[PDB]
């Protein structure tokens, strides 16, 4: 596996670093950049040799969109939830019925939004970008998932938040609501959004120290870090802060030898 | 001089909505889109108790 | 600015209020039968044809 | 001693039960005595003590032992030189007269001259006033019922001799009768032409009694309430004053974060005072929250040890907000973190703080954070009529606020796109108030 | 005959004739494709007819009468202004972000504040070609003037760029010519 010490010892060096300190009176992005956690993979061939719009959603023992949205709170972004559903699917689903089912676990969807209403509403790159701009996360049927890019926008495809999520209302023929209200709850809570770039390089976000505990991101970190090794071959680990340089934690030097 | 059956179903509906706070039934969009007086809402709703209900 | 401070008033902001006494004069009408629903003039029409 | 153990009607004791009011404080309980009795006088107090409702009680007195029908006559006459500060009198003074069985009024220079012309025709048994409007309603409103004068009041004719309305008072005293009339004056300080006016006032001879870097965020007049918004949020969790001009936008904007959910404490003149003394309870006992006030309500009440002052609007007394930031530093050993809102029309404002010579801090504001709010903000005004006319009432108000300033080499309202301050309200059209420009 | 007479001499001794230059502002007016785009744009925004508002009060009078009373919300209706004193009527609040003026109507001194009216109060106004077709958009006969304040957010975007078209054709191309005196050449 990978010696969680070492990965303890770098994350309290990076806590460290984080420490290390006419002002503004609203806070410096940057500031809010160099607090972040970003896990950054080499790893032979991460191409498809082909484009992959498409999220891998890793399983994860904590859930930092709760401390993401209690500090959003207090942030000048506020942390909402989009769902994009189709127009029979809009039809039948409520916001109560939502909204009922997601207060048990105490959580909130923001709004949902048909294709139509991307395709007339914000067809305006202005519109649609600053409409895209207010959300961090963005659901979206996998039947209409493949359907998305051109309605989107590719600056929705740039950025990581604002890259669709797929989920399914779906299990049989129809969809059941209890599909989409525990699907909801997998894609909230238990699991972690992947882009998948092409070169060598896999950049996975984490998200900022002041949110969780180091060693529940350390546990994070491993399990999600296993995963990727079952995946994938992988060259190396270099886990940073994107203000920050890069740590080495663990590598595999015959990777590239089996490459060729 | 009583009430309409339509608007004293109204008030009910308001009546179980919020129940008798007047700040938070005021500021409803749903069941509130004539967007009544505060105290309108107040003298229907006085009327419509002692009409029924209490 | 325009030229005049007359104050907004109450019924550019809610729904048409003589729309709906428009509405239930059309629902007396109804009640007393004196107007047939559509659903039901399509009815008669239906059967009519034949 | 207290105001219930008093000679007092029975509705002004009930108003003064139910403003809050049991004790004296101890300058007002030695000018009482002369005030029952029926002389002249002039004093030196504190700005806020209470010495509205000083005078206010005795006038009621003299009101309710007359018992003249609003016909008769107008007898007691408030010479008050803000705007502001005239508006928390009225409001003060307005549960007590409401009561009481006679009449009360205001006259503001800046006021629809219809409406204050009508009531003027029915008549105001309480009349409280600004100094430059009463010249136009003496000299230009007829058949108005001026004969009587039971008495007169000045407040701060520092105030009005800064301003410079002092000829007018001479011209408006030379109009006053005199021999019914008796006059009572506040001023904490004085000065000589103060005292030349208080010559011909004072009918008898009168007993008197006399008892750091600044934050300046320069921005455009549209973003400012936003930038506000957005510092707000970032500051939760953070006890924090707003000082405000007008009490329609205190009231405007604490009910507009109150539908955007944050926790806002409002405290303005047309606050019930009871319910402004809970109020600010709550906020020193609560010590993480949101107070929106003018200046002059919380100039009239002692402060908490603040996180930041936070002026959004346009000062009432500068050289008195000199003086403020100057014992704020000296009495709150926990740090308060002074800042005023800035418009690029204002930075004359600055080289007067460069008059201060109290060191300045410059605090940036970045364009990439910006809330972007005003789209809801516009959404929600065409939806909802009564914000939209809470909209519309901090805009008229914040105007006349700028037109009854003194300072106009500070602000000028023709500098002022009016178009970014009612996007700032969130109007896309400025609606019309009816200002001279 | 007569009238077909007169209709002929009319026109002819207009141009034969110096025009005041508050009028002949008519007749410099939009030109094909920015009055097509202005067209397709305004039939989004038809308003209701008669029958079809006559339709939609007995569905919902037949849910009444059921109750079946289905639920209370509906947005708004947004539709074209129509009305001439409604017209100047959304003017000096301001309201109208487009207003089409007919270049054609008898009364001409009905009209003929309008362009001033909107240019200092700083309306997008353009001149259209024949009011029937305003009626048309409208479901009257004429209407002469057309004003639109109230746009969904799918069309918002469409709004802004017709305005910045009008202005750029109508407000650049014919503003000198405005003042000068037209017609007095003879037939």
């Amino acid at each position: 596996a990978i010696p969680r010490e070492r990965v303890i010892k770098a994350v309290n060096e990076l806590i460290k670093f984080t420490s290390k300190p006419k002002n503004l009176l609203e806070d410096d992005e940057e500031e809010l950049k160099k607090d972040l956690q970003l896990i950054v993979v080499n790893n032979k061939s991460f191409t498809g040799t082909s484009k992959s719009f498409k999220l891998k959603l890793l399983n994860v023992k904590h859930s930092f969109y709760k401390p993401w949205k209690e500090a959003s709170a207090t942030a000048v972004k506020d942390f909402k939830v989009l769902l994009i559903l189709k127009d029979s699917d809009i039809k039948k689903v409520s916001e109560d019925d939502l909204f009922d089912q997601l207060d048990s676990e105490g959580i909130k969807v923001d709004e949902i939004i048909c294709g139509k209403d991307l395709k007339t509403v914000y067809k305006a790159y202005e519109a649609r970008n600053a409409f895209i701009s207010q959300f961090s996360l963005i659901l979206a049927d996998d039947s209409i998932v493949t359907s998305l890019p051109k309605l989107m926008g590719g600056k929705a495809y740039n950025k990581v938040e604002t890259t669709p999520i797929s989920i399914r209302t779906h299990a049989n023929k129809e969809f059941s609501l209890t599909t989409l209200t525990n699907n909801i709850k997998k894609v909230y809570m238990n699991q972690l959004p992947v882009k998948l770039p092409r070169g060598t390089t896999l950049n996975v976000h984490l998200g900022n120290l002041e949110w969780l505990r180091p060693e529940e991101f350390v546990d994070n970190v491993e399990l999600i870090s296993e995963q990727l090794i079952k995946a994938y071959q992988i060259r190396s680990i270099f886990i940073k802060t994107n203000r920050s340089p890069v740590l080495p934690l663990y590598y595999n030097q015959d990777v590239l030898d089996e490459l060729e | 001089r009583s009430q309409s059956e339509r608007e004293e179903e109204w008030l009910e509906k308001l009546y179980k909505k919020h129940g008798d706070d007047y700040k938070k039934m005021f500021f409803d969009k749903k069941l509130n889109i004539y967007q009544q007086s505060e105290g309108d809402l107040k003298r229907r709703l006085l009327r419509w108790k002692k009409r029924n209900g209490i | 600015m325009p030229l005049t401070a007359v104050p907004e008033p109450k019924r550019r902001f809610v729904p048409s209020k003589n729309e709906a006494k428009r509405v239930m004069k059309i629902v007396r009408a109804i009640r007393e039968g004196r107007i047939i629903p559509p659903k039901k003039l399509k009815e008669m029409k239906x059967x009519x044809x034949x | 001693e207290k105001f219930e153990e008093l000679k007092l009607s029975q509705p002004t004791l009930k108003a003064i039960e139910k403003m809050g009011f049991t004790t004296m404080t101890s300058v007002q309980a030695r000018t009482i005595p002369p005030l029952l009795a029926g002389r002249d006088v002039l004093g030196a107090a504190k700005t806020g003590s209470g010495k509205t409702l000083a005078f206010l009680i005795p006038a009621i007195e003299l009101l309710h032992s007359l018992k003249f029908k609003p016909r008769n006559g107008t007898g007691i006459i408030v010479i008050t030189p803000t705007r502001e500060l005239a508006l928390q009198i009225f409001g003060v003074a307005r549960e007590l007269m409401e009561f009481h069985s006679q009449t009360f009024g205001i006259v503001i220079g800046g006021a629809n001259r219809r409406q204050e012309a009508e009531k003027l025709m029915k008549g105001v048994n309480m009349l409280i006033a600004t100094p430059g409007r009463l010249l136009d309603h003496l000299q230009n409103t007829k058949g108005f019922v001026f004969k009587n004068l039971k008495a007169l009041i000045i407040d701060e004719a520092d105030r009005i001799l800064e301003i410079g309305f002092e000829d007018e008072m001479r011209q408006i005293i030379k109009i006053l009768p005199n021999e019914d009339r008796q006059s009572m004056l506040f001023s904490a300080t004085q000065t000589t032409k103060v005292e030349d006016l208080a010559r011909i006032s004072l009918r008898p001879g009168p007993l008197f009694i006399n008892v750091l870097e600044q934050g300046y965020v320069v921005c455009d007049s549209d973003k400012r309430f936003l930038l506000l918004f957005s510092f707000l949020k970032r500051n939760q969790k953070k006890k924090i004053i707003v000082f405000l001009s007008s009490c329609n936008s205190v009231k405007y904007y604490a009910e507009l974060l109150n539908y955007i959910d944050l926790p806002v404490l409002e405290l303005h003149g047309k606050q019930k005072q009871q319910k402004r003394t809970n109020t600010f309870f709550e906020f020193c006992n609560a010590e993480r929250g949101i107070l929106i006030c003018t200046d002059v309500a919380a100039r009239g009440l002692d402060i908490p040890a603040v996180d930041w002052i936070i002026q959004f609007d346009p000062p009432d007394d500068p050289r008195d907000y000199i003086h403020r930031v100057g014992r704020t530093a000296r009495g709150t050993k926990g740090k308060g973190k002074s800042l005023m809102f800035l418009t690029p029309n204002e930075l004359g404002f600055l080289r007067y703080l460069k008059a201060s010579k109290v060191p300045l801090n410059e605090y940036e504001f970045p364009e990439n954070k910006i809330a972007n709010v005003q789209s809801q903000l516009e959404k929600l005004i065409k939806s909802n009529y009564y914000l939209h006319q809470t909209a519309k009432d901090g805009y008229r108000s914040y105007l006349q606020a700028y037109a009854s300033h003194s300072l106009k080499t500070v602000y000028q309202i023709d500098k002022l796109d009016l178009a970014k301050v009612a996007k700032s309200y969130g109007f896309p059209v400025p609606p019309k108030v009816n200002i001279t420009i | 005959p007569e009238y077909v007479r007169v209709q002929r001499q009319k026109k002819i001794l207009s141009i034969r004739l110096k025009v005041p230059p508050t009028i002949a502002q008519f007749q410099y007016t939009l030109d094909r494709n920015t009055a097509a785009e202005t067209f397709k744009l305004f039939n989004k925004y038809r308003p209701e007819t008669a029958a079809e508002k006559k339709e939609r009060l007995t569905k919902e009078a037949a849910a009444v009468a059921e109750g079946k009373s289905k639920q209370d919300a509906s947005p708004k209706p947004y539709a074209v202004k129509y009305g001439l004193n409604h017209v100047v009527a959304l003017i000096e609040n301001k309201k109208a972000k487009l207003v089409l003026i007919a270049n054609d109507v008898d009364p001409i001194e009905l009209v003929v504040f309008l362009p001033a009216l909107c240019k200092k109060m700083g309306v997008p106004y353009a001149i259209v070609k024949g009011k029937a077709r305003l009626g048309t958009l409208v479901n009257q006969k004429t209407s002469a003037v057309a004003a639109l304040t109230e746009v969904r957010a799918e069309d918002e975007a469409a709004l802004a760029k017709l305005v910045s078209t009008i202005d750029a054709n109508f407000a650049d191309k014919y503003d000198e010519v405005k003042k000068h005196w037209g017609g007095g050449i003879l037939g």
